[PDB]
RNA sequence: CGGAGCCAGCGAGACCUUGGCCGAGAGGUCUUGGAAACUCCGUCGUGCUGGGGAUAGAGCAUUGUAAUUAUUGCUCUUCAACGAGGAAUUCCUAGUAAGCGCAAGUCAUCAGCUUGCGUUGAUUACGUCCCUGCCCUUUGUACACACCGC
């Protein structure tokens, strides 16, 4: 009966990010070492090796929380302040992450747009959630 | 108002009125061919 | 009458617009 | 009206500007200030005993004032209202302060402990709640609904057990030792409670 | 008009600079519909607005 | 003789950490520091340094600005935390004050095995100036216990803040050092120096 | 061109002098428009 | 009385030669009218 | 004024102070007959006092404080409809 | 050594300086013996003051 | 509508208070 | 509780409407809001500002406080208008004054009379604060004499009644302070002088502040109620707007 | 029908609704365990009722809390108020009255804001 | 600074948009319906330093408009004044001082300004007429008692 809601958000994201890196099947674009994830940022992510997988885990958890999600919502979700503008995050990274997850089968194309948590993916997330407790 | 309205209520009601003054259909066809 | 009306104790500069108006009247 | 009971004479009469109906009264321990409350004004009128003039109106209650009392020692004034609140007034002194304490229900009766350190209030939910005046926090509570005896009126179309006509006390008073409260209302019971233990000592028909 | 906020609106192409607007501040104006208005204030950016 | 109020082992559908089932037994600051053994050494400061009601965290949302002496009832740790957020950029940020105080108490326990709450109480007791001056020249007067507590908190927090304002030392460690030195009574602490200076000036004008 | 609204007046010395003449005459006659007890 | 009964929560009772006896007196019988006057009044 | 009392005072004016008539105007009851049944059943309080007499005439000061008794099954129905029934108040 | 004295009376209309209060205190060692002192902070009855000198008698500070 | 929202009696009581796409429509 | 306020508004609006008919019939005394307490109970005035005031608006708010003998200044940090009005009614306040600014220049002044109105909105012009005077000294705070000059129309009488009752009744005959409201083409000039009676006339010395106020709205309600019926509003875009006078 | 009560806790704009029914000790906030309530530094605040009366009383009930509005701190205070009121109401309706009185006494002695709403209504302290 | 986690209340007279695909970003293109502050984990580390971002150079685009015109954004590089502010001075007592964002421009005023909304939230005093200033009283008049006594 373990669920992603039963686990601390960071603890799940840390564990599932390591699983994706350990699994090694997640497609990572070549530019992950040159991008900032938002033009409001000043630097690229410091954890150059594993920030993309951590993005995938963070995004995948959001799909589980909310059944339907699109790139526009993730852009605002990972966006932040810069008067100020509250610019949204980079759309390229979120689009690639969503496309990469559904190769693994974690997510898939939801009807009426967006990505749904795939039933195979839902068990996969619940598997790692139980791992964190145990 | 079975027993009428008092003077203040009559004034209130008049004010509100002025502001206010200011089987084929039932069925639907499916599986068209 | 003139000492005891600071608005025309002395007022800070810029509180009155008398000098500008009189010039316009002359013009 | 002030009555001199050595010479049995009404030596002074106090009145408001607009003929306010007064239901409750409080007199300062020094006998120099008299306060009254009303069901229609929400303000507590204050007079000077020596002069008979309105000093000022203590404002702040949103509902009609039900009950007043000065502390016989500390000389603070406590007022409670149907506003579901009790206010402690420090009217004497160079500065006036007010401390409102919220209560779960309308306050019907109020009593100052003879020490002047606590005040008890009876509410419409049938509760007697004791508050510490200086800290303005509750220090005890007594249930009274089950103890009260109320009879079915001959005109009633509903049973006494289901009835809620009067399961609260409209008047309460501390014993001069400070350990007991006697209470009564629109019912056939006078209940005597022990404050420190919050138990009923005896009930009188 | 290019920006409208209920009774307030920003107007363009009437004046070429903010210095011309300053001469006509408080002037009467109207639309083709007959709605009457006033020149309130010159916008610093862009010129003439 | 035994009293038993529970006949069934209690396991909840929602798992709770074991340290919390220890917290139910006794209330400890951050579930790590007990108030049971803490005592104010100076008799005069008792009734103005409140440590009798234990609290889990400093945040209480209490009403102490209403009446003149309600601050005396506020927990001393909370008064320290409130004094910790000043100089404009830190106004209103009380969670950071709570975290800094938590870190300071950890540091104090680490350096000295004695209870950090006791260290705070001893520092506040030591650094309260007992005699002061008023401008007439100057004339010496006594100082109320509430004023002693207020000035003690202000001096400790201000010394800690000024020490780490432009230094590698962080606010938590400098606060810990200030508290430890004040508890020791050593002149190293800024607050002790200020208290001694005030008392010496007053003795001069006695 | 026309203006839509009344211009805000300008307080010149003559406006002040006339105003203070009204005030001084009123004080001289004790003609004050002030509330009185009922 | 008639208006009081209609707007009263509780019961309202209906309001009610030879020398006459005064049952109720404003002052005690042992008290004298002279003793009711202050020195300033005299 | 005294003169207006000659013509202002009317039986309808007194009937308007009737507790069931006040209740209907307050929208507490859909009909006057419904209000009378509620008063008889003891669901209605005027201030701290429960009134079961439909003939009671409400004075203007007490008009604001006519409400349902706290534990009435009716008052529960009102709150349940709004999904605002708070059991701590027992109502 | 420093003595402790409990305030029993906050004297009023003393003509003291602003911020200063004149109080009457009783020593804890000897409840009877009393001294008048000048205090600086907010003071009320029943609170204890630490007197460094117990011999000085307060004088009005204007 | 703003006064009606403002001056609403919370004690007001009414007895009413007590109370494939084609396939889905066809099934319903 | 809201019920009593809802009822009293209906009575208040009815009373103003009736008073308008009797006045119009008379066309063919003190206003009803002030009639009960006029000359009986002195006013209780709160002077506040808009949220996050500048130092100048705070200085101006302090000067408006000294203008009225029974005024008290209140800080408006985070206070909401319904709560500000409700708190003022609880505390026995009779009139609430709120000031607005633009870059530290007072622009507007609104007066709301409790419990039910009216609410009057002014615009401030040519504001010169006493802080702009060096070595000015302290004010005199006696109950001043009042001068209301050139108020003729019924609206002018309405404006005088609103401003008159912000002061206490019955100033002493020898009070040396006078507050003047001089209407000059709907622009009310407000001056404050202290006078000395000389052997051949009167000599006055101006205290300040100076400013012109022009009423542009007057509603039958408190400032919180944005739906309150408008008693009078200033038309700006009518073709006689640039010369029409009302006061 | 399963016995249940529901209560409300308020703090500024934050509103928490608690549903307390018969159960096996399942305490949740916004569909997640109370142990995950954030910020963690204030977590013990929401623990304060549970620890004051003991986890013994919760072993026979399930509490579901839904919180909306306000900020982090105000939501914490709304949650703790709603939990305390829900426990008291449940003990009143479906348990004896003595236990309800004991619960009220404990909560009031510790922190009265657990039961009575803390509204800092504006007060013109200066008379006038 | 980099990730991750998250919580509001005001507001409705083609243009908005949920979603897919390109681009590092800015921004394009194809379709459907009409909040920050803050918290956790990490990097840095007293160095005008991973604080500050003015000036300057090179590019990738938007907007009109008919000019190689500016306009508004984004990328890289360049990397200043500023080390807590003199003589003086203004304000301020609880949801207050202060921090933080969001919305609407509803006949005056306001256009990164005006007003509103919510979020976070203290220190100190709450006593005195000693100083300063502004007042009041010096026919009790005041219904008993008491106090006072030109
Ligand atoms: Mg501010
Ligand atoms: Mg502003």
């Amino acid at each position: 009966g373990v669920s992603v809601r039963d686990v601390a958000a960071q603890d799940f994201i840390n564990a599932y990010a390591s699983f994706l890196q350990r699994q090694g099947k997640l497609e990572v674009p070549g530019y992950v070492d040159i991008v900032k994830t938002s033009s409001g940022n000043e630097m690229p992510p410091q954890d150059a090796e594993g920030w993309f997988y951590k993005r995938a885990a963070s995004v995948a958890r959001h799909i589980y929380m909310r059944k339907q999600v699109g790139v526009g919502k993730l852009n605002k979700l990972y966006g932040g302040a810069k008067p100020y503008k509250h610019i949204d995050a980079s759309g390229s990274i979120n689009r690639k992450v969503l496309q990469a997850l559904e190769k693994i089968g974690i997510v898939e194309i939801s009807p009426k747009g967006g990505r749904r948590i795939s039933e195979n993916g839902q068990r996969d997330l619940d598997r790692i959630a139980a791992q964190t407790l145990e | 108002n079975p027993y009428g309205l008092n003077e203040v209520d009559d004034f209130a009601s008049k004010r509100e009125k002025v502001l206010l003054g200011q089987e084929d259909e039932d069925e639907e066809e499916v599986l068209a061919m | 009458r003139e000492e005891f009306n600071p608005f025309e104790a002395v007022g800070k500069p810029g509180i009155s617009k008398q000098i500008g108006e009189e010039q316009r009247k002359r013009a | 009206r002030a009555w001199d009971l050595i010479r049995y004479r009404n030596f002074r009469t106090f009145t408001g500007t607009e003929r306010i109906q007064f239901n409750c009264l409080a007199v300062d321990p020094s006998g120099e200030v008299v306060c009254a409350g009303s069901l229609d004004n929400f303000d507590i009128h204050v007079w000077s005993v020596q002069t008979g003039q309105l000093l000022d109106a203590l404002s702040g209650h949103e509902g009609p004032v039900s009950c007043l009392s000065f502390s016989q020692e500390n000389s603070v004034l406590a007022s409670a209202s149907w506003d579901k609140t009790i206010r402690i007034w420090s009217i004497f002194g160079r500065s006036q302060q007010v401390e409102p304490i919220e209560v779960y229900s309308d306050v019907l009766a109020l009593s100052m402990r003879p020490d002047g350190k606590e005040v008890a209030v009876s509410t419409l939910k049938g509760q007697i709640s004791i508050f510490n005046i200086e800290d303005a926090k509750q220090v005890g509570n007594i249930d009274c609904r089950k103890d009260i005896i109320s009879g079915r009126f001959n005109q009633d179309r509903f049973t006494a057990k289901n009835s809620e006509r009067s399961k609260f006390f409209t008047t309460i008073h501390y014993s001069f030792d400070g350990m007991a409260i006697v209470a009564g209302g629109n019912n056939n019971s006078i209940c005597l409670y022990d404050v420190p233990n919050e138990v009923l000592l005896k009930r009188f028909i | 008009p290019y920006k409208i906020f209920k009774n307030t609106a920003f107007i363009k192409d009437m004046f070429s600079s903010a210095m011309e607007v300053a001469r006509f501040e408080g002037a009467q104006i109207k639309t083709v519909s007959g709605i009457r208005g006033e020149i309130k204030r010159a916008l610093s950016k862009p010129e003439g607005h | 003789f035994e009293v038993v109020e529970e006949f069934t082992p209690v396991v909840l559908a929602t798992p709770i950490p074991e340290e919390v089932q220890q917290a139910q037994t006794e209330i400890k600051l951050f579930n790590k520091w007990s108030f049971e053994e803490v005592e104010v050494k100076d008799a005069s400061l008792v009734d103005y340094v409140q440590v009798r009601q234990p609290i889990f965290v400093a945040h209480t949302a209490g009403r102490y600005a209403n009446k003149r002496f309600r601050k005396a009832q506020c927990p001393i740790i909370e008064r320290l935390t409130n004094s910790l957020m000043m100089n404009g950029r830190n106004n209103g940020k009380k969670l950071k004050a709570v975290r800094i105080i938590k870190h300071t108490l950890d540091i104090i326990n680490v350096l000295t095995d004695q209870n950090p709450i006791q260290v705070v109480v001893d520092a506040i007791t030591n650094t309260g100036p007992r005699e002061d001056t008023t401008r007439v020249r100057r004339q010496a007067v006594d100082v109320s216990p509430l004023r002693r507590v207020n000035q003690a908190i202000a001096l400790l927090t201000i010394g800690a803040r000024e020490a780490a304002f432009r230094n590698i030392k962080t606010i938590a460690e400098t606060l810990a050092e200030e508290l430890i030195n004040a508890a020791k009574g050593s002149s190293t602490s800024y607050a002790i120096k200020k208290k001694d200076e005030l008392e010496r000036v007053a003795k001069s004008n006695r | 061109f026309d203006r839509t609204a009344k211009p805000v007046p300008v307080i010149t010395s003559e406006v002040t002098e006339s105003l203070e003449d009204m005030i001084r005459r009123r004080i001289q006659d004790s003609n004050f428009d002030d509330l009185q007890r009922r | 009385y008639k208006l009081d009964v209609l707007s009263s929560v509780h019961f309202v009772p209906k309001p009610a030669e030879t020398p006459t006896i005064s049952m109720e007196d404003a002052q005690p019988l042992y008290m004298s009218n002279a003793s009711s006057l202050a020195p300033q009044e005299i | 004024k005294i003169s207006d009392l000659e013509n202002k005072v009317t039986v309808s004016a007194i009937c308007r102070r009737r507790l069931p008539v006040i209740m209907h105007r307050l929208k507490m009851a859909e009909t006057i007959q419904d209000a009378v049944k509620f008063i008889e059943q003891g669901h209605v309080r005027v201030g701290p006092n429960l009134i079961n007499d439909p003939a009671y005439l409400v004075t203007r000061n007490m008009e604001d404080y006519v409400t349902w008794v706290d534990n009435s099954k009716i008052k529960k129905t009102l709150l349940r409809y709004r999904n605002q029934i708070d059991d701590f108040d027992f109502s | 050594p420093v003595t402790l004295a409990k305030v029993i009376k906050v004297l009023g209309r003393t003509g003291s300086r602003g911020g200063v209060t004149q109080v009457r205190v009783e020593f804890l060692e000897d409840t009877s013996r009393t001294i008048v002192r000048n205090v600086k902070g907010p003071v009320r009855e029943n609170d204890i003051l630490v007197l460094m000198e117990s011999e000085r008698e307060a004088r009005r500070l204007r | 509508l703003r006064e009606k929202a403002k001056e609403r009696n919370p004690d007001e009581y009414y007895h009413a208070m007590h109370s494939s796409m084609d396939q889905v429509k066809l099934l319903k | 509780m809201l019920r009593r306020q809802a009822r009293e508004r209906r009575e208040y609006l009815y009373r103003k409407a009736q008073e308008l008919q009797d006045s119009q019939l008379q066309q063919k005394q003190v206003d009803d809001e002030y009639a009960a307490t006029s000359g009986i109970m002195d006013p209780r005035i709160i002077v506040t500002t808009s949220r996050d005031p500048s130092t100048r608006l705070s200085q101006f708010a302090k000067e408006i406080k000294l203008l009225f003998p029974n005024a008290v200044r209140l800080n408006r940090g985070n206070y909401v208008m319904p709560n500000l009005v409700d708190a003022c009614k609880k505390s026995g306040t009779t009139d609430l004054v709120v000031l607005h600014e633009h870059r530290g220049v007072p622009t507007s002044l609104t007066i709301s009379h409790f419990p039910h109105g009216p609410t009057a909105q002014f615009s401030l012009h040519n504001v010169v604060m006493r802080h702009d005077i060096i070595n000015a000294g302290n004010q005199s705070e006696v109950n001043p004499h009042l001068i209301f000059d050139n108020f003729t129309t019924a609206l002018g009488k309405r404006v005088v009644c609103i401003l008159k009752h912000l002061f206490n009744a019955g100033p002493k005959k020898d009070s040396e302070r006078v507050i003047t409201f001089a209407n000059r083409g709907d622009f009310i000039s407000v001056r404050q002088h202290v006078y000395v009676r000389t052997r051949e006339g009167v000599e006055i010395a101006e205290v300040g502040p100076r400013f012109e106020m022009r009423l542009f709205e007057l509603r039958l309600g408190t400032l919180e109620n944005k739906d309150a019926d408008v008693e009078w509003q200033l038309r700006r875009f009518i073709r006689t707007a640039n010369k029409k006078d009302y006061l | 029908a399963v016995p249940s009560v529901q209560t409300f806790g308020k703090k500024k704009s934050a509103t928490a609704v608690a549903h307390v029914k018969a159960g096996k000790g399942l305490i949740k906030v916004n569909g997640s365990p109370i142990t995950l309530v954030e910020p963690e530094i204030l977590r013990f605040k929401v623990y304060e009722p549970l620890l004051l009366v003991g986890l013994d009383k919760f072993s026979n009930i399930d509490i579901r809390v839904r919180v909306t509005g306000g900020g982090h701190v105000s939501q914490v205070y709304a949650i703790r108020q709603a939990i305390a009121k829900g426990l008291v109401a449940y003990h009143q309706k479906y348990v004896d009255e003595q236990s309800k009185n004991e619960l009220k006494k404990a909560f009031t002695s510790y922190d009265r804001t657990l039961l009575i709403a803390d509204s800092r209504r504006p007060e013109p302290k200066k008379f006038g």
